DNA sequence: GATCATATTGTCCAGACAGT
DNA sequence: ACTGTCTGGACTGGTCGGCGCTATGATC
């Protein structure tokens, strides 16, 4: 692969419906979302995302 | 292989260029300081290019 | 880079009929029938003619003097 | 040599064979006397020297 | 063609044949086999590189005739057979 | 519809090999480094502050020129990989960086200077063989079947071998049975 | 002690003195790479 | 433009050792 | 007297050939 800017990918992930990690804390029923090995947020339905 | 990343020629070239540019920056700073201390302030600011 | 003069096995001369074989193969003819029509019977001579790749023209373009 | 028929049917075919760069012309080395190392006064190392 | 005698017993003759190879040696040995007075007839190449053109022979007879005479008759038989084959080939070609 | 035969998949595979090639990782990595890697390094260095009161030099844009060599006499001529190989030269291109002097907090007119020569990867976007046909490569003494992707340093071909390292900034957990401990390691 | 050399690119004949050459280049096309031409004397090569 | 001092200070096995 | 910890060390032989590397800043 050839690298791409991470800011655009993070913005796209936030727009698609990923709740930011600062807004909502992780929960046992929550799906952790990682971007390049960095925890960026959580979503309720990981499979749908 | 999900935990493995390949360091291609671009990354190694970037690291080498960073080291060389740091050495060049240090040499340029030393040369500018020496020239200012030796020739004086009048010669330095009469032509900054 | 050029077609051998004789077959490496029995010494049968094949370089004379190589260019006709290449011309007929590129025209869509069956290489086996072309080899049969040229007198190439033993498969060692067929090995020599079929497996040869011409490369001298790619070497002539570079001058050494 | 004998001209007689072999008692067994011999398997013969066309196999792609490659000649490698490991040639005996570049590998034969013979030393009787010659140059020695300055430090140890012992024979040198390598066929080139 | 040079003959170098290795050893000579009362009925055994061992010799070299410089300048020859398997072609003449095998024919000479198998022609000597046709003689009923020859008990042992054989040849070998000591080394395919150093002795490539120098086979070693060994002819043993029963004492009725000498090994040299047996070799001479074998060579004469080879000569006559080759002449007959040449005549037949010349007749068949025309 | 009948299922696809392996011949059609082979045709698709051959199309992939014809489009990208076999040295794509070297060329893509070098192109990415040329496009923004030098600028990223320059920006991360930022500026140089000498021991002069109210004076500093700010680094601007950085650009790479065409591969050329300066003769000992003084003439400047274009450089080609065959000439570099024959004459034991390094196939490199000059690097130009814009420097903006700052006096008393006010930026002056920028000056563009040469900061060095950067070796050029063969058949890369900064190479003179990029976009050339087979006949043009032949006219320059280059084999059309040469894939490129290497460097010529003092007339010797140098190829960078990729390193299979661990993922940066990634934490991996492992258990040491001999020491009886749980250890997680990250490379930052 | 002058000598005749052949250019690598243009191929035309170049004459210059190696002992007292300020620059080794072809005066016709500017190429700095030259080829020493083969001598016209005969040589014996064994046929395999 | 030529010279001259100076140039920085990779796991595992076995033996010795503080700690309890 | 045991027990975990710090430190030192050695890392199979030969052969082939290649490819770099062995100064620099400041007067006079
Ligand atoms: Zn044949
Ligand atoms: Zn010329």
């Amino acid at each position: 692969t050839t690298g791409i800017p991470e800011r655009e990918v993070r913005e796209y992930l936030m727009k698609m419906g990923v709740v930011p990690i600062e807004e909502r804390r992780p929960a046992p029923g929550l799906y952790r979302v990682y971007l390049n090995g960095v925890l960026i947020g959580t979503v309720e339905d990981g499979r749908k995302l | 292989y999900a935990n493995k990343r390949l360091k291609l020629a671009g990354d190694l070239l970037k690291d080498l260029f960073r080291v060389a540019f740091g050495q060049l920056v240090k040499d340029m700073q030393y040369q500018m300081t020496k020239t200012y201390q030796r020739k004086g302030e009048r010669y330095t600011f009469e032509n900054i290019q | 880079m050029i077609v051998p003069v004789r077959c490496f096995t029995c010494g049968k001369v094949l370089a004379d009929k190589y260019y006709e074989f290449k011309k007929r193969v590129e025209a869509g003819e069956d290489p086996g029938k072309v080899l049969d029509d040229l007198g190439v019977e033993r498969y060692c001579c067929r090995r020599t003619l079929l497996s040869h790749v011409e490369l001298i023209d790619q070497v002539m373009v570079y001058k050494v003097y | 040599i004998t001209g007689r028929r072999l008692e067994a049917d011999i398997f013969i075919g066309v196999i792609y064979y490659q000649r490698l760069h490991h040639m005996v012309a570049d590998k034969m080395h013979a030393r009787s006397r010659g140059p020695v190392q300055v430090l140890t006064k012992q024979p040198t190392e390598g066929r080139a020297r | 063609m040079r003959i170098e005698v290795i050893r000579r017993e009362e009925n055994l003759l061992e010799f070299y044949l410089e300048g020859e190879d398997h072609t003449f040696a095998n024919l000479l040995t198998e022609t000597l086999h046709e003689n009923e007075h020859v008990t042992f007839a054989g040849y070998t190449i000591e080394h395919p590189i150093t002795m490539a053109r120098k086979p070693r022979f060994k002819v043993v007879t029963d004492g009725k005739i000498t090994p040299e005479k047996a070799l001479e008759e074998a060579a004469q038989k080879i000569f006559d057979r080759a002449r007959e084959v040449l005549e037949a080939w010349k007749a068949a070609i025309e | 519809e009948p299922t696809l035969t392996p011949d059609e998949l082979w045709l698709v595979m051959e199309s992939y090999w014809k489009e990208k090639g076999f040295v794509r990782q070297h060329l893509d990595s070098y192109n990415a480094f040329i496009d923004h890697g030098l600028q990223d390094v320059v920006n991360e260095f930022g500026e140089v502050v000498p021991d002069i009161p109210n004076f500093k030099v700010k680094f601007g844009k950085i650009r790479i020129g065409q591969p050329e060599f300066q003769e000992a006499q003084g003439q400047r001529r274009p450089l080609y990989p065959m000439d570099a190989r024959i004459r034991n030269l390094t196939y490199s291109a000059p690097l130009y960086l814009e420097m903006i002097p700052v006096v008393n907090g006010i930026e002056q007119e920028p000056v563009e200077v040469r900061i060095g020569e950067l070796p050029i990867m063969l058949k890369s976007k900064a190479c003179r063989l990029y976009g050339l046909s087979d006949e043009e490569l032949i006219k320059l003494g280059e084999d059309p079947k040469d894939p490129g992707g290497y460097f010529i340093i003092n007339g010797s071909e140098r190829v960078i071998v990729s390193i299979e390292d661990l993922a940066p900034n990634k934490t991996l957990v492992e258990r040491d049975e001999r020491q009886n401990k749980v250890v997680a390691k990250v490379f930052s | 002690a002058t000598a005749v050399y052949r250019c690598a690119k243009c191929g035309k004949e170049v004459e210059l003195d190696l002992a007292t050459a300020r620059e080794v280049r072809c005066p016709y096309c500017g190429s700095k790479i030259l080829y020493k031409p083969r001598p016209r004397v005969a040589r014996r090569v064994k046929a395999i």
